[PDB]
């Protein structure tokens, strides 16, 4: 399932990450844009035989169990196609427990790179909320 | 702190009757809540996740709604093994938080915890919550206890980091600690005091697994 800004704002509002741990809403969209593209089904392979998945771009090494993947630790305790899905539900849940960590949001690459730091509020303006 | 106000306190029930329960929050926390069921001095049992997702190996007849700081457990056709207390907890802010408890009368992997039962006021309580099934690298780890008044209150918790969540409350007294080679965590609660008798629970984060409890008494003699 491919994602509207919009849609995908109201979806996570709905699914409880406005203001989740600190973090505002736009932060999450943000992350969603430059990790998937707004795409619950993307999938990127690594050098390292780890796999990301779905809307958030969640790794195979750590959060989650794809049966490929060396040493995986499965920290979500969920299998990797679960965060596939054209519900967002897991890849929430999964993510509200990747940031309950002390690093929050860092763990995202491309969050670090392209939301800290800017108006990530930006992302939710136009929506009705 | 988030304040979580159940209601009603008490509730008595026929079996085949349907009830609502109802959690009000302080202040918006989305669909951060979640329900437990406990019955007298057990490990408390994950209901609901997340306001209204279902927990496999969970009845039917438990459904949950609401949103914002409105939150409805709904038990649809009562049974006589529904009697205990039902509890509310949010996880959208540090520390997380317990609602006060509703009373209803009717009318792999395993966690244990080790310490001491009796323990003088003033000095350290110390606490281990021995790991069986899988690495304590796997998850996250949590202390909870439970006060003699039926009081819930969330200590901490150790994230894949080694980065740690203390409750505000026990002002620096709390430490939390892994040791992966022994498959152990460790709960260390400084200068305790008579206020700290209860029941330590250790748990993993999401709530699915819980020890069996453990009674420490802070006692003068």
């Amino acid at each position: 399932k491919v994602f509207g800004r919009c849609e995908l704002a109201a979806a996570m509002k709905r699914h409880g990450l406005d203001n989740y741990r600190g973090y505002s809403l736009g932060n999450w969209v943000c992350a969603a844009k430059f990790e998937s593209n707004f795409n619950t089904q993307a999938t990127n392979r690594n050098t390292d035989g780890s796999t990301d998945y779905g809307i958030l771009q969640i790794n195979s090494r750590w959060w989650c169990n794809d049966g490929r993947t060396p040493g995986s630790r499965n920290l979500c305790n969920i299998p990797c196609s679960a965060l596939l899905s054209s519900d967002i539900t897991a890849s929430v849940n999964c993510a509200k427990k990747i940031v309950s960590d002390g690093n929050g949001m860092n763990a995202w690459v491309a969050w670090r790179n392209r939301c800290k730091g800017t108006d990530v509020q930006a992302w939710i303006r136009g929506c009705r909320l | 702190d988030i304040v979580l106000t159940q209601s009603p306190a008490t509730l008595s029930v026929t079996p085949g009757n349907s009830v609502s329960l109802s959690c009000r929050a302080s202040q918006s926390i989305g669909n951060n809540l979640h329900w437990y069921q406990q019955k007298s001095h057990e490990s408390p049992r994950l209901l609901i996740k997340y306001a209204s997702q279902s927990i496999s190996g969970i009845p039917s007849r438990f459904s949950g709604s609401g949103s914002g700081t409105d939150f409805t457990l709904s038990i649809n056709s009562v049974e006589t093994e529904d009697f205990g207390m039902y509890f509310c907890q949010q996880s959208n802010s540090w520390p997380y938080t317990f609602g006060g408890g509703t009373k209803l009368e009717i009318t792999d992997i395993q966690l244990q915890e080790s310490g001491p039962s009796l323990v003088k006021p003033s000095q350290t309580l110390s606490l281990t919550c021995s790991v069986t099934g899988d690495s304590i690298t796997s998850d996250y780890w949590s202390w909870i206890r439970k006060f003699p008044g039926n009081r819930l209150e969330y200590m901490g918790y150790v994230s894949y980091s080694g980065s740690t969540y203390y409750n505000p409350s026990l002002k620096s007294r709390i430490s939390i600690t892994r040791d992966t080679s022994k498959n152990q965590y460790y709960l260390d609660l400084n200068s305790v005091t008579t206020e700290d008798t209860a029941t330590y629970y250790c748990a993993n984060w999401d709530g699915d697994y819980w020890g069996q409890g453990t009674l420490v008494t802070v006692s003068a003699a």
